[PDB]
DNA sequence: TCGGATGTATATATCTGACACGTGCCTGGAGACTAGGGAGTAATCCCCTTGGCGGTTAAAACGCGGGGGACAGCGCGTACGTGCGTTTAAGCGGTGCTAGAGCTGTCTACGACCAATTGAGCGGCCTCGGCACCGGGATTCTCGA
DNA sequence: TCGAGAATCCCGGTGCCGAGGCCGCTCAATTGGTCGTAGACAGCTCTAGCACCGCTTAAACGCACGTACGCGCTGTCCCCCGCGTTTTAACCGCCAAGGGGATTACTCCCTAGTCTCCAGGCACGTGTCAGATATATACATCCGA
């Protein structure tokens, strides 16, 4: 299952994740794909901020789904 | 002396099954009791409500499953139904 | 026994008693403190298990209330059971927000 | 030397919110219950626990609602709380009239 | 008496919140919301040990009162 | 050609509608989305109307209540038009999930 | 028969009059998805506690009297149709 | 089949307070369901009280202390003194 | 005296809520003095209603009572909005307030 | 500040469908009496709360330099309110029809009580190892340059 | 960007008291069994939810146009913050006393339960006026020269 992340300059990127991919192995899929490093990664799906380590079978993010990033300097 | 009575060795059980060496204090007991007694509250008295609510006056296991649907949320109401209903199979097998 | 039967641990007879003592319904069936124990069981089960891991992350041994709420108010779904509730010495999470943060 | 402001804030900010114990002075909080207790009735007493209770569930009260405070703060784009934050989470809330 | 919730320990309960800076009037408007909550608190208490028929108040008596407004406590047997 | 500065006939609608007490939304398009939405959980369900019309007087008093409390997140923040960052901070104050 | 893209059925000029009703005077061009977005949440959660309600019945017809049940049950009960 | 409501009861206190004024049915069902709910709530909260202090009857005492919990100051106590002063004429005959 | 009712000098029945009671489930046993006594309570709330709604559908010159008015009634109140801060009324409608800063100048 | 065009509150006929009232009856409530278990009352014990005194020291209180933050004013370019004309699906009025809610009789398996029995669970003791406290050293930001 | 100084975390050593295990004992959980009734089932009967067809028109959609409001930039003035010194009361540690909570034993009286009889409230039915519609008019209010 593939989701999509768009960020502030209206670029959407393909993100290949699964259920059991946890936020440090997609924040690592952002570094591989773009090169932002995590620490500027800040994002919202829902209008909840994610921490780093849970599962997304534990919030259920179904797939097509576009999530809001921005670069926290 | 007053004979209280508590969950203090039911729970000890589960944490060694769980978990070999593992120790606790009495602040986790007295809260993991009051938790049990919580939970216990509140789903039997769903149950008794919608028993005696839909023209009943017997309280089965089919009510207390439709109670585990309503009050526990989705993924842990099916693993609850999973194991109840594995319990009473077996339960049931023997005699 | 009755619980040795289910291959359980908590106490069926309790349950029992304390169902029909409860003045909840006029009568009860035999089935219905056997599903009460299982389902209590998981629960106990998970939050024992989720506290475990928590208390071993911090080089430990016990358990004390404040692994008991980090393992609570880490787990979407057990928080949201627990909502309207408060444990003591528990503590609060550790966030700071973005803005908040020195430049 | 000195301190830029802001810098010690935050290590309070660390320090408080990574430990577990209570703030508040014990016998001014006991001398106060039993004042505002001694309105509904005269030579009350109390257990330790009763008072040791009724101070965890105070502290926990008002660490919530300074934390709605806050945000609802920098929500108003501001860095400082002020009162009129504190009456319109209280508001929100729908506990205040 | 009221009084005697010192500016310093009410700043650190809001700093365990997460606040940074503080204005001047904060420490009066806690001050009034605290007086409430107490207020209905122990109301309710004293209700409860009124109906007991006891002279002493027990934290059970603080328990069933926190739990019946909806904000019930776990860690001293209620 | 009349023209009427911006505002006015809004307020003229506001209290025409706080003065009346009948409901706004029509009924036939919330019947197909409550059937609609039923059928997921399961199938070839029959519904009573005085069901779907429960469910429009709650949906109206939910709706209502929390753009009032918009409208109060947005004149606190100074402003006069609200905003969908207004929604989700009365949401996530209320202590429902955002 | 199949039902699709029914979200549409609540139109603008209803979420403007819904809003009206509560005290509001101007509106952005963007609080219509969010506003539908919460409806159908909030439907799902009712319509979803009915739907067992009116399962453990052993029926096939879904009561007003299910509906107002599972409103009481989310501290939000609802005077006007009985019970 | 038989449908038990309030409204004969609620008509003749209507009748006593206002002399030439009528209801709706929608509004005399507001007023059954008010009823209904009210019952509800004091009754479990009286049975509640009475589980906890080990008590295994129900009487006036447990009722008035529910009313002094639910409803607020000036309400509780008006209705405490029209309790008091119904069961006093009760048990008077 | 042959009713209950009439010996308490009461409207509401009192057999009635002594068989509710009883069947509810609510206590082992029961006393003789808790039915007048909550349906005094009882009948004096449903008296206080009444009479706000009689006085806020005169006010409008009419003659019938209308869920309206009762919507006015309770919420014109303090302590009877906040003995029902948490329920809705069909067809009550709401309040007509309107901030003050949205007014012209 | 004014005046015309607009919207709103007021007066009046009228015709209707919801509301107050009369009637029969039948099912729940009241009179009468029992019988026993639950509650009220009276001692008695002893455990926890109140009270008070000495110290010590960590916390509280007061004053001062100052740089960062709240608040007001100005300019602008766009996003939404308003009016008009065009299209379109909601609502109303009958018409069919069948799935299914709701009530009735049966007979049957399931749950409460009671009498004998025992071992699982609770209270008291102990002992020792996991955790608290203190001295010491390595690392890392954080403000100045 | 590069410099140092406290602040913080890691490590080793030492001491102490709460938890885990053990032993003794009384009461609640088993067990074999009878008897009454709650309800699962079969049937049947009438009602209301669904599909639909046609007509009407008030409501919905898209467009031009204009303005006032969200937002960024600038400046000022002032007010909490971080240090440093002086003042105080919290807490620990201990010692004394008693009164109120917890328990036991006795007695009496209040209510569940049963029977018989009867009238209070509910379903059914009907006349009628309070209010919504429609019409016409005078008063209040809003934009601009």
């Amino acid at each position: 299952m593939q989701i999509f992340v768009k960020t502030l300059t209206g670029k959407t990127i393909t993100l290949e994740v699964e259920p059991s991919d946890t936020i440090e192995n997609v924040k690592a899929k952002i570094q591989d794909k773009e090169g932002i490093p995590p620490d500027q990664q800040r994002l919202i799906f829902a209008g909840k901020q994610l921490e780093d380590g849970r599962t997304l079978s534990d919030y259920n993010i179904q797939k097509e789904s576009t999530l809001h990033l921005v670069l926290r300097l | 002396k007053t004979r209280k009575e508590s969950y203090a060795i039911y729970v000890y059980k589960v944490l060694k099954q769980v978990h070999p060496d593992t120790g606790i204090s009495s602040k986790a007991m007295s809260i993991m009791n009051s938790f049990v007694n919580d939970v216990f509250e509140r789903i039997a008295g769903e149950a008794s409500r919608l028993a005696h609510y839909n023209k009943r006056s017997t309280i089965t296991s089919r009510e207390i499953q439709t109670a585990v649907r309503l009050l526990l949320p989705g993924e842990l109401a099916k693993h609850a139904v999973s194991e109840g209903t594995k319990a009473v199979t077996k339960y049931t097998s023997a005699k | 026994t009755r619980s040795s039967r289910a291959g359980l641990q908590f106490p069926v007879g309790r349950v029992h008693r304390l169902l029909r003592k409860g003045n909840y319904a006029e009568r009860v069936g035999a089935g219905a403190p056997v599903y009460l124990a299982a389902v209590l069981e998981y629960l106990t089960a998970e939050i024992l298990e989720l506290a475990g891991n928590a208390a071993r992350d911090n080089k430990k041994t016990r358990i004390i209330p404040r692994h008991l709420q980090l393992a609570v108010r880490n787990d979407e779904e057990l928080n949201k059971l627990l909502g309207r509730v408060t444990i003591a010495q528990g503590g609060v999470l550790p966030n700071i927000q973005s803005v908040l943060l020195p430049k | 030397h000195r301190y830029r402001p802001g810098t010690v804030a935050l290590r309070e900010i660390r320090r408080y919110q990574k430990s577990t114990e209570l703030l508040i002075r014990k016998l001014p909080f006991q001398r106060l219950v039993r004042e505002i207790a001694q309105d509904f009735k005269t030579d009350l007493r109390f257990q330790s626990s009763a008072v040791m209770a009724l101070q965890e569930a105070s502290e926990a009260y008002l660490v919530a609602l300074f934390e709605d405070t806050n945000l609802c703060a920098i929500h108003a784009k501001r860095v400082t709380i002020m009162p009129k934050d504190i009456q319109l989470a209280r508001r929100i809330r729908g506990e205040r009239a | 008496n009221i009084q005697g919730i010192t500016k310093p320990a009410i700043r650190r309960l809001a700093r365990r919140g997460g606040v940074k800076r503080i204005s001047g009037l904060i420490y009066e408007e806690t001050r009034g919301v605290l007086k409430v909550f107490l207020e209905n608190v122990i109301r309710d208490a004293v209700t409860y040990t009124e109906h007991a028929k006891r002279k002493t108040v027990t934290a059970m008596d603080v328990v069933y009162a926190l739990k019946r407004q909806g904000r019930t406590l776990y860690g001293f047997g209620g």
